[PDB]
């Protein structure tokens, strides 16, 4: 019916998808090894849209996880949520990889394991006779997720041409350049494949993570154990119309169709306010829906590093405001009434704009059926500031003679560096041209 | 029926694998004039209570 | 009747002793600026009856229970 | 809508604005860290006119506080009212300044921190699309509030030209000249900027403070802890038409427009009678409004050191008499009936005068809904006696060779001393000429 195959790949893409499947059992009322609660069918009306359909009421995840590093998968099998995963769909015990840290490693390893990489991931494709598409849950940081992920964006474009492609990709961190220095090279090589060899992306910045991780979360030493908490909730938040029973844009080709203006303009800004557990003691007094979307357009919950004074000459075109759970829908048109009076979104002068609001009932659970949740999927034309940030860090590195002799020994014979530079400037010029 | 005909006109030129784009633009301006005539028909309804206030909020939502 | 609550509601929007509505009327007086240079369409009551309902939420006062008691009729002169 | 940004600045301007925000929570029925009372919306009909508008029913103050001395801000964070203030709007922890005591220090420090001083205070400007104006809650005493405050009166005049400027500035003390000796220099340099680079001021004398501080308050050793009690009440008293729901002159550009005769004549005399707590036991017998404005024009509550025998050749032009709370408005026209019979205000012989009276309901509180309060905003032409006092102390100091070699080493190359002297005499001559 609407079966999606997630493509978890890389050192960071496997960990953000590990707790994504772990989030799904707590809201479906199911255990990874059994069914102890009856809340799975009376409370939740649809479960076989991301999981594989049941053979013994055991909803297998439709997931594949490949990585060159064996460290990310050795921290999985000792956890009690790995018995839900199957040891025959992806790998058996003692799976390995390369050495290995290179963008050209996984780019060259795709055609030497070409027979095996297109054998076991295609067995899940013909399980349903109407496949939705493929989401590449991969990474941009490092050479593991960026090297091999650029290969599958090409060969799955023609072997599966009538399928939706759209990824939840995480952006790397640009604070210092000591541990990694190959960061401007492997990022722009995948970013070219994300626009012409891929339809849509969902950007997730790393410098904007610790802006939120010290905002309300109150940590002193930033660890990697907090990167899975902001990411796994908004992943399950994006499929609330798709997993839980909704009516309009209840498919993944429903939501993405109403937000993309044009190809190579698909970078969607994400926002999510409620992350604090001591808000729970004051939501008993009928906290309404009239105050939760006034702060979405206000740049506080954003996960995109952008300029603060560059929003006057940029214009919103498509903005999504997803409320979940208890909505009190007699005032949801009242919340959309107050949008035109502030004009917090700059509107495009050539065409109409749209503020789309939708709702779906959440899990039968006490932290879910009590507190209001707001998921934002914006589309603003100030996203070229990240593309100006990455390009200015790209041409400055090529004048310092950095990784021009250390990178072209394997499988690179011609200069494909300006092939990425002009196509990035094509994106940056057509964005500003789009508001005439 | 005019709105359904343009999407029938759309889905055949996407079915193929010149002249179709000006047929789309002429049919685009044709239904734009009829929805503006439909926009006046909502506002000339009865000069009355909230059934003109509901359909007004249809009309401003289609404008921005 | 609950008449005293309706009595206070008439004082706030006809006698103007909660002056936030009549201060917002000055902004509606800041939308005319001399007469006549305004449209004579039938959309002229349609967008002008709205902006007075929108002006009450602009001052953040009152519910929609008394807001049904206020209506605006644009006369023609 | 009607959002005003207060510019608290200097050693004395930060302390008089600290309890000004602390006064506002006790009358709004709110706590600086929470909302425990429901009296904030049923009793008070408007709260978002000085505070920032709410995101979680937390009314953030629209305040900025800069000072060279870190001592005034280190006595803030240990008080429980500092959590209402934000540590990102103005400064984070451990903010500092100069050494420092000079008028030329802050006058030269404005263009070296020019990038940062016009960055974070402009973020609160575009929060509302219709900004009211700017009030400079600064000081004249010392070189901290007078040195840097003269710079922002110039660069905010053209960058924000359509905004109201009007300040509640405190005058320094002229009793002896031992601890400070630079008092005639830094005062007249700011007083020139208060007339041509500023529209209106609200004068607050220091020698008239201890006239009232020993009148009914009964202290033996005058401390600085009493200077915030007379000042913070009349600040909140001046916005009772603006904060609480009023009808006429309910804006700050409403009150100041009906009192200023002409530019460079804007020095308003202030009066406020009720400051005693044992009056409360006899206000239960319907103390009326007919006796509270007979003593306002009588020179007893004034905060301006002026001559007692100089009121016969001077004439009132504009006088404001603000009653608050319980007014009994069936006799408020009866109180204005008795004004013409005494003629306690000398009227200008060239034009009409005006005695404007207004009312607004006070906070739902027992010391506020029981005792009558009278706020005076006078405008009398005997205010040149202070300008004759400051000028006679200015030219006498320049003949003693005081601070002519110790003041012109930094950023002063020409004699700008008579540039302040003639412009002060222009004010003093046009005041006496104004009654023809």
């Amino acid at each position: 019916p609407r079966e999606i195959i997630t493509l978890q790949l890389g050192q960071c893409g496997n960990q953000i998808g590990f707790e994504f499947w772990k989030q799904l059992c707590a809201e479906h009322g199911i255990s990874p090894e059994g069914i102890v609660e009856e809340f799975a069918t009376e409370g939740t009306d649809r479960k076989d849209v991301f999981f594989y359909q049941a053979d013994d009421e055991h909803y297998i995840p439709r997931a594949v996880l490949l990585d060159l590093e064996p460290r990310v998968i050795h921290s999985i099998l000792n956890s009690p949520y790995a018995n839900l995963y199957n040891p025959e769909n992806i790998y058996l015990s003692e799976h390995g990889g390369g050495a290995g840290n290179n963008w050209a490693s996984g780019f060259s390893q795709g055609e030497k394991i070409h027979e095996d990489i297109f054998d076991i991931i295609d067995r899940e494709a013909d399980g349903s006779d109407s496949l939705e598409g493929f989401v590449l849950c991969h990474s941009i940081a490092g050479g593991t997720g960026s090297g091999l992920g650029s290969y599958l964006l090409e060969r799955l474009n023609d072997r599966y041409p009538k399928k939706l492609v759209q990824t939840y990709s995480v952006f790397p961190n640009q604070d210092e350049m000591s541990h990694v220095v190959v960061q401007p090279y492997n990022s722009l090589l995948t970013l070219k494949r994300l626009t012409q060899n891929a339809d849509c992306v969902v950007v997730l910045d790393n410098t904007a993570l610790n802006r939120i991780a010290t905002d309300r979360l109150h940590i002193q030493n930033p660890s990697f154990s907090q990167i899975n908490q902001l990411v796994s909730t908004i992943m399950s938040a994006s499929t609330t119309t798709l997993r839980y029973p909704g009516y309009m844009n209840n498919d993944l080709i429903g939501l993405i169709a109403s937000l993309i203006p044009t190809p190579r303009l698909h970078f969607l800004m994400t926002g999510y306010t409620p992350l604090t557990t001591d808000q729970s003691v004051a939501s008993v007094r009928k906290t309404t829906v009239l105050d939760v979307m006034r702060r979405l357009l206000q740049p506080k919950n954003v996960m995109v590093s952008t300029g603060r004074d560059r929003q006057t000459n940029h214009c919103y075109i498509a903005i999504l405001n997803i409320i979940q759970g208890e909505v009190d829908p007699t005032q949801v048109h009242k919340s959309l009434q107050r949008i035109r009076e502030r004009k917090l979104a700059n509107f495009i002068p050539w065409g109409p704009a749209s503020i789309q609001v939708a709702l779906s009932r959440k899990s039968p659970y006490l932290p879910s059926a009590h507190r209001v949740s707001g998921l934002m999927m914006a589309n603003h034309t100030n996203i070229s500031s990240l593309f100006e940030r990455t390009c200015r860090q790209y041409d400055k590195l090529r004048k310092r003679e950095a990784f021009l002799e250390q990178f072209r020994k394997e499988d690179i014979f011609k200069d494909n560096f300006d092939e990425l530079d002009n196509s990035r400037e094509i994106v940056q010029q057509l964005i500003d041209e789009y508001h005439a | 029926s005019k709105l359904m005909s343009v999407c029938v006109m759309f889905t055949n030129c996407l079915q193929r694998f010149e002249s179709t784009i000006n047929n789309f633009d002429s049919n685009f301006s044709a239904h734009l004039m009829d929805l503006l005539d439909k926009l006046s028909m909502y506002s000339t309804s009865d000069c009355e209570h909230s059934m003109i206030n509901i359909i007004y909020r249809l009309d401003f939502n289609g404008f921005y | 009747l609950k008449m005293e609550r309706h009595f206070e509601a008439m004082r706030h929007f006809l006698l103007m002793e909660d002056g936030e509505f009549a201060q917002s009327l000055s902004d509606m007086l800041f939308e005319k600026l001399g007469s006549g240079q305004t449209p004579s369409e039938l959309l002229n009551p349609l967008v002008l009856n709205s902006i007075l309902n929108k002006a009450l939420q602009y001052s953040l006062h009152g519910d929609s229970s008394l807001a049904s008691n206020l209506t605006f009729a644009l006369k023609y002169l």
